[PDB]
């Protein structure tokens, strides 16, 4: 497969779009990524948001104007001349007939795959408030890609000015075995095996483990040597006290 | 009065973005935003301008192009009136730009709220994120309205302001910098999730547990090599001084070992701990 | 070649005006003197005929030949 990586000034004003067109929940917004997509690693180094009308009761309503796409390339050749459009981003959750007709009208001022991105306005559970979707045909399949959150050296140090272990990963660990328990049973009652082949293939992945008790107490044991080690740490403590215990006995006898 | 400029988040990142091209070359863009003089200012959203022969100049600013864009920017409802400019230049003592002078003049008689941004460091930033406007005074700071009643004004004391270079006069007829960052509701929680150290969500189950655990296979390796690189780190500090007196002319020798094998003690207890204690369940 | 002056990247060529000619170069085209006003030098005036005016004339009597006539 591929890679998507989006700096957070695309996402950030991605969102602000949506508030400056104060569009409900009636409808949802569209708009263009632009970037290199020559390489395995898709890059979105532009964004601007489309007026994108839809009905919500009617999926063959839909409105998309590509004239506003010509005069923003070419205003675009005047700014940055890496920049190419690489594909259209959109909001909301759902994916319906108005998201998948249009796929292909970015499609020809896109040389390759134009890249899909569902948009999480609100931002609902976990990260990643937008995933990367990839098009394929074998019926319209959208394949999920790895989404990285990437940004220049100066664009990681310039958020920093504006917003200025252990339990930490067990937290975040137990949350992702939380959804995998509800996903076999949202997907159980849909049914009443895709899926499913997947993941029986990967839970076979002590005849065997009778010498791999072993291992467990082989790190425990490395474990009480770095206690020694940690030991030593405040060992040190414990003499560099005295150090000072002997220049404050000086003390009182000077005064 | 002055006027008080409030860059949020999305305007601060676009309008640095622009002008991270080179050091030695020079590049501009335009302001737009919708506000009011008397403190209060706003910048809605930004972006770059072609550069032409002249580079940063008052005769570089394309009117063809500028209302192609404003027509553009109508769609999203980001279109409003032009609130000044920003440039890149690599930045000096006094008069960061080296070609407008008396360009901000003509900027004037368009709109009196118009300023010319510069960006000093130029992808120098050392985290200070200092960033240089102007706005001409013309006749002024004589009996007329009081500027310095906002912010951080007045400045000037002895021969240190600032860069140190500008003193009192600042640029031109004393403009009185003043800049300030906001975030607003969708501004705090889109950045928290995206960059505020650094980022390592959507790993999340996976985030401490493949950089290391995962990642064992050269990164804490032979770690009773890894012990004896403490060894010798301790062993050559504790052989300094243990007369505890002056020996070898040192202070921090002792604490020098302390706090080094201390972090890495505490990284290879963490990281064996939770070898077995994330319970992928293996049973048989 | 013109080129930027701080960034010193190459835009366009110019065409040729100040090319460091190495100005006082002599040029005159075809100018009048014969051998007779310098004599005495007609034994190294038949080696400059031989190696220099006789094959200067004519290049494709030489060149059946097969063979290249001095350039100097």
């Amino acid at each position: 497969h591929e890679k998507v990586t989006i700096a957070p000034l695309v996402l950030l004003s991605a969102l602000d779009h949506y508030e400056r067109t104060q569009t409900k929940e009636n409808k949802r917004c569209v708009g263009v990524i632009l970037g290199d997509a020559n390489s395995s690693t898709i890059r979105v180094t532009n964004s601007f948001a489309l007026p994108f009308e839809e009905d919500e009761k009617n999926s063959d309503v839909w409105f998309l104007d590509h004239n506003y796409i010509e005069n923003m390339n070419e205003m675009c050749k005047k700014i940055n001349a890496k920049e190419k459009l690489i594909g259209w981003y959109h909001s909301g959750p759902k994916l319906r007939a108005s998201d998948l007709k249009i796929n292909e009208l970015f499609k020809k001022y896109t040389q390759n795959n134009p890249l899909l991105l569902i948009v999480d306005v609100k931002q609902q559970g976990v990260g990643l408030p937008t995933d990367a979707y990839v098009a394929i045909e074998q019926e319209k399949t959208f394949l999920h890609l790895p989404c990285t959150i990437e940004a220049e050296e100066a664009e990681e140090i310039g958020v920093e000015h504006l917003l200025r272990i252990r339990l930490t990963n067990q937290l975040k660990s137990l949350k992702g075995l939380q959804s995998k328990l509800k996903d076999v049973v949202e997907y159980l009652d849909k049914v009443i095996h895709t899926i499913l082949g997947k993941l029986q293939d990967v839970f076979n992945l002590n005849n065997l483990q009778k010498a791999l008790t072993v291992k467990t107490n082989d790190e425990l044991m490395v474990i009480y040597i770095s206690n020694l080690v940690r030991s030593i740490i405040a060992f040190d403590d414990l003499i560099e006290n005295k150090i000072q215990n002997k220049k404050i006995q000086e003390q009182r006898v000077k005064d | 009065t002055k006027e008080t400029v409030y860059i949020s988040s999305i305007a601060l990142l676009k309008m640095l973005k622009h002008g991270r091209a080179g050091v030695p070359m020079e590049v501009m863009g335009l302001m737009l935003g919708e506000f009011v003089d008397d403190y209060t200012v706003n910048v809605v959203d930004v972006f770059a301008m072609p550069q032409s022969g002249t580079g940063v100049s008052v005769e570089a600013v394309d009117d063809v192009f500028q209302a192609k864009m404003m027509d553009m920017l109508k769609q999203t409802g980001r279109d409003q009136m032009v609130v000044g400019w920003y440039h890149s230049h690599p930045g000096f003592g006094c008069w960061l730009s080296s070609v407008d002078v008396n360009t901000q003049k003509s900027f004037e008689q368009l709109n009196s709220r118009a300023v010319a941004v510069v960006v000093d460091p130029i992808q120098s930033v050392k985290g200070k994120v200092v960033i240089d406007a102007f706005r001409l005074i013309d006749t002024g700071a004589l009996i007329n309205n009081l500027e310095p009643r906002q912010t951080t004004s007045n400045t000037g004391l002895l021969n240190k302001a600032n860069i140190q270079a500008l003193i009192h006069g600042l640029n031109r007829h004393y403009y009185s910098l003043n800049i300030d960052y906001h975030k607003t509701a969708k501004e705090t929680k889109m950045l928290m999730n995206l960059h505020k150290e650094q980022w390592q969500s959507g790993l999340k189950m996976y985030d401490y547990e493949e950089k290391e655990e995962s990642n064992l296979a050269a990164t804490k390796s032979m770690v009773k090599i890894a012990e004896q690189y403490s060894k010798r780190i301790e062993e050559e500090k504790e052989l300094t001084e243990e007369e505890l007196k002056t020996r070898y002319v040192g202070r921090q020798d002792p604490k020098k070992h302390l706090s080094e094998t201390a972090d890495e003690t505490l990284e290879n207890n963490i990281v064996s701990v939770l070898t077995a204690g994330v319970n992928s369940v293996a049973i048989k | 070649v013109g080129v930027n002056k701080d960034s010193y990247l190459i835009l366009d060529t110019l065409p040729s005006e100040f090319d460091s000619r190495v100005k006082a170069m002599e040029v005159d085209e075809k100018p009048t003197e014969t051998y007779s006003d310098v004599g005495g030098l007609d034994k190294q005036i038949e080696e400059l005929v031989e190696a220099i005016v006789l094959p200067m004339k004519r290049a494709d009597k030489f060149k059946d030949m097969g063979i290249r006539a001095p350039k100097g």
